[PDB]
RNA sequence: GUUCUUUGUAAAGUGCCUUCGAAGAGUCGAGUUGUUUGGGAAUGCAGCUCUAAGUGGGUGGUAAAUUCCAUCUAAAGCUAA
RNA sequence: UUGACCUCAAAUCAGGUAGGAGUACCCGCUGAACUUAAGCAUAUCAAUAAGCGGAGGAAAAGAAACCAACCGGGAUUGCCUUAGUAACGGCGAGUGAAGCGGCAAAAGCUCAAAUUUGAAAUCUGGUACCUUCGGUGCCCGAGUUGUAAUUUGGAGAGGG
């Protein structure tokens, strides 16, 4: 079909034809609201990999995220403190600015999941994303077995809770050596290492 | 490559009777498949080069595959990778007009 | 228990075993090895040389699977035969029919030399062998057969 | 001719060059969908006609 | 605070520690649990042995290759040698791994025979059929342990053909300490101008 | 356990030959900055810049070039104890 | 002039949904300092307290881009160990995992990328009736910028 030369397509960012389509479509998408309902996937292929299916219940959301370092909120840069926390401007926000965006369009579509998300465009003050959310009320949703696995209370605001695959990839859930530190959770690897076991029959 | 059956030494280990399993299908993850070469050539050929590679052609006809092997590892991450792109490039320039 | 420790000897007593002059203060000298190299100086290079500094060099991901080799001295080597074999196997010291052992399987890396054996022949099968531990078996009339 | 996420037939005339299957671009999704009973059809191929 | 002569200390309490004390009080009510939840689970499933037929298997690490252990599931291919689909063996209780490899005869062997001999003594009842009360046991694991394999006789004849082990193991060592350097000697000494 | 339902020349599994075998991109990876980690020429995370490939890609706990080998198959997803 | 389409709106339109509470445990963000170092700035306290967002009966993780280097193991989690060890550290004070091994519990899988193309085979809703957690007929609509069947790498597909 399609979808295979779409996903080569996409891969060429820095050809004419993608360079062309990128202004037109970043000047349009900055024109729009900063959070706004998508019409279509902007990238069919991509929504289709990521999950959405062109039926009722799923949803496409638009979003603009600002560019850059989680600056300091702290006034006038004093942090009243040890110098080694006194750094106010390369600061980094450990969490995507994916992240930020589907958290946003999930606050603002409560009522749907936030199934999915991806990369469209960017600007030096912005990055462009849309957000596929699945509606969890829909008949077509809460039928069909492939997908009413979303509708389990369970899984509301999963990217609130970083169980997207951006919030997996922050969190660093994955296998092996290098994330030893975050596998089975962080803060609940800490506990479990830093938890004192005292036994009946003391060992 | 069977084990010498000692501790210690090049092909160390126990001997035992090899088998051999059937092979994977996984270990072709990144195999040929027509299909995509074919996709690959059509977008190759309706979306031309990107900057770095027009870069990277005009050093290698003008400065050299070594040059161009500089900028290349500089543009993507590793040397590898370099070498890759400008053995593609090279063959680009081949299928080009200097037939 | 408490009704056999010395503060239970020590109420009526004011200062608790603990002195008038020097009290029971709260951290006099530091907190744990606070002060090893400057006041707790003498205490460290008496009772602990070479606390201080670095004295060799770095391992990566060192596993200690790697380096299993338990050791076993040929003065046993015996213990390794249940002990009703040992008797039969003691006598009739032969060439043929020599017992064989399997150190690794009983949990041992290398074989090596402290004790002396019998003059019975042992067919001692292992991963190493220290050089004077197979000279002793082989003098005693066994072989030693590496396996992995 | 007014596909609104174009890439879905940029490739579209090439590929058929490259396969020697004659294409035109046309004016109208619409006009499509109405051949093809729908909306917007975005494509309309003839594979077999009649004699 | 370091006084006389005693073994330098590690106890790593200088965090809020207390606020994280696992006391097992409930070793005993857990182990009344689980045995709950056996007898339970026993009750519940078929007259089905509590837990699936797992294969033998050696263990990596020399530390442990000696012996042998049960596996997570028997391969695709011994499943296939034993006669059985994958999804089959699944339904009739024995474990199987896609992800472990067959590269020993000697264990893949093992592994079809107590699959086969798994396959004789038990009884599959009929999708629609009577199948009468079979007496449940509880342990596949119990009825088909796990064997170290027997690797020698007890007793044999001495074969010393005056190869000192000991010299074998050295010269295997400097040989492969040599190896590399060796190759590059040769491969300078075949230049022949 | 017992009965009216019988699905269905429907669905599924298995042998041999043959042609194939699609497998996720501003992502992987790289530099740099910050933070973090036991991870030490850099453990994860994040910002910015660069930005892949397909006998490829990742990992293989000392940076690098070269030659191999081993082991998985990312950038999508569900799941009880 | 009529009828579409696309995009964008409005309605006290038909039907729904979110918010707030609780918050012991759980998933994240943000984030100290007291303290220890006999001073102190890196460090430590601590990836903790406080602050913010989000769940459930558990959560999370989870069927390998794993561990390994073996005669190889084989999702995840937890316990016992590994181990106060490898390693980090004004290499000072301090900090500090992981593989293997025994055990508890065990469970496996599914999408995208495929022409149904001799038949959109798919689905929401409305309405009538019915044996009403739904079913059937009809009607709109969604949907080809792709909804079903078929396949998920362990494979698997097309032909014979
Ligand atoms: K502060
Ligand atoms: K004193
Ligand atoms: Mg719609
Ligand atoms: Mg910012
Ligand atoms: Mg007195
Ligand atoms: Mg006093
Ligand atoms: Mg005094
Ligand atoms: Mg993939
Ligand atoms: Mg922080
Ligand atoms: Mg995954
Ligand atoms: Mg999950
Ligand atoms: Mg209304
Ligand atoms: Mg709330
Ligand atoms: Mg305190
Ligand atoms: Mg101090
Ligand atoms: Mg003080
Ligand atoms: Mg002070
Ligand atoms: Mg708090
Ligand atoms: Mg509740
Ligand atoms: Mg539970
Ligand atoms: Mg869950
Ligand atoms: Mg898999
Ligand atoms: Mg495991
Ligand atoms: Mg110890
Ligand atoms: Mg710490
Ligand atoms: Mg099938």
């Amino acid at each position: 079909g399609a979808y295979k030369y779409l996903e080569e397509l996409q891969r060429k960012k820095q050809s004419d034809v993608l360079r062309f389509l990128q202004r037109v479509r970043v000047w349009e998408y900055r024109q729009k609201n900063v959070i706004h309902r998508a019409a279509r996937p902007t990238r069919p292929d991509k929504a289709r990999r990521l999950g959405y299916k062109a039926k009722q219940g799923f949803v496409i959301y638009r979003v603009r995220v600002r560019r850059g370092n989680r600056k300091r909120p702290v006034p006038k840069g004093a942090t009243y403190g040890k110098p080694t926390n006194q750094g106010v401007n390369e600061l980094k926000y450990q969490r995507s600015l994916r992240a930020t965006a589907e958290e946003r369009v999930g606050r603002r579509a409560a009522n749907l999941r936030v199934l999915n998300s991806y990369w469209v465009n960017q600007d030096s003050t912005y990055k462009y994303f849309e957000v596929i959310l699945v509606d969890p009320q829909h008949k077509a949703i809460r039928r069909d077995a492939r997908y009413n696995w979303i509708c389990d209370p369970v899984h509301k605001h999963r990217e609130a809770r970083g169980l997207t695959a951006t919030g997996k990839k922050s969190r660093g859930i994955n296998k092996g050596h290098k994330f030893n530190n975050t596998k089975a959770g962080r803060r609940k690897t800490w506990k479990r290492q830093n938890t004192l076991s005292l036994w009946r029959y003391r060992k | 490559t069977v084990k010498t059956g000692i501790a210690i030494g090049l092909n160390k280990g126990k001997k035992v009777t090899s088998m051999t399993p059937a092979p994977k299908i996984s270990y072709k993850k990144g195999a040929a498949s027509n299909r995509t070469k074919f996709v690959r050539s059509l977008v190759r050929e309706i979306a031309g080069l990107s900057p770095y590679e027009r870069r990277l052609i005009d050093l290698i006809r003008n400065s050299g595959e070594k040059r161009a092997r500089k900028v290349a590892k500089k543009r993507l991450g590793s040397f590898t990778r370099a070498k890759a792109k400008v053995e593609e490039m090279n063959n680009i320039i081949a299928a080009s007009r200097r037939h | 228990p408490s009704r056999f420790t010395k503060t239970r000897k020590h109420r009526g007593h004011v200062s608790a075993g603990k002195g008038r002059i020097g009290k029971h203060r709260k951290h006099p000298g530091g907190r744990g090895m606070a002060g090893g190299q400057h006041h707790h100086r003498i205490n460290m290079d008496k009772y602990h040389p070479g606390y201080f500094g670095k004295v060799g060099m770095r391992y990566f991901h060192k596993q200690q699977a790697h380096f299993w080799k338990p050791v076993l001295n040929l003065d046993k080597l015996w213990t390794l035969i249940p002990e009703d074999k040992r008797d039969q196997y003691l006598k009739s010291a032969s060439k043929e029919t020599a017992p064989v052992i399997d150190t690794l399987a009983a949990g041992y890396g290398k074989i090596l030399g402290k004790g002396r054996i019998p003059n019975v022949p042992v067919i001692v099968k292992a991963r190493f062998v220290s050089k004077l531990a197979e000279e002793k078996i082989r003098a005693a009339g066994g072989v030693v057969e590496l396996i992995a | 001719n007014d596909v609104d996420p174009i890439e879905l037939v940029v490739f579209l005339p090439a590929l058929c060059k490259k396969m020697g299957v004659p294409y035109a671009i046309v004016k109208g999704k619409a006009r499509l969908g109405t051949l093809v009973n729908q909306k917007t059809s975005a494509v309309a191929a003839l594979t077999e006609v009649r004699a | 605070a370091i006084s006389k002569n005693l073994p330098i200390l590690k106890n790593h309490f200088r965090k809020h520690w207390q606020e994280r004390v696992k006391v097992h009080f409930d070793q005993a009510g857990k182990k009344v649990s689980r045995r709950n939840a056996r007898a339970t689970r026993a009750a519940k499933i078929a007259p089905r042995p509590l837990d699936l037929l797992r294969p033998v298997v050696r263990a990596p690490t020399v530390k442990y290759n000696r012996k042998v252990r049960a596996g997570r599931g028997f391969t695709l291919a011994e499943v296939k040698a034993a006669g059985l689909t994958a999804a089959y063996a699944r339904t009739i209780g024995i474990a199987v791994d896609h992800r472990r490899q067959n590269r020993n005869q000697e264990i893949f062997d093992a592994n079809v025979q107590r699959l086969k001999e798994y396959q004789s003594k038990i009884i599959v009842f009929p999708r629609n059929g009577k199948a009468p009360e079979a007496e449940q046991v509880l342990s596949a694991a119990a009825t088909f342990p796990i064997a170290q394999p027997a690797t020698d006789v007890e007793a044999r004849a001495v074969q010393d053909n005056g190869e000192s082990a000991f010299r074998t193991l050295r010269l295997a060592r400097s040989e492969k300490k040599f190896r590399g350097i060796r190759e590059k000697r040769a491969r300078e000494k075949a230049e022949a101008e």
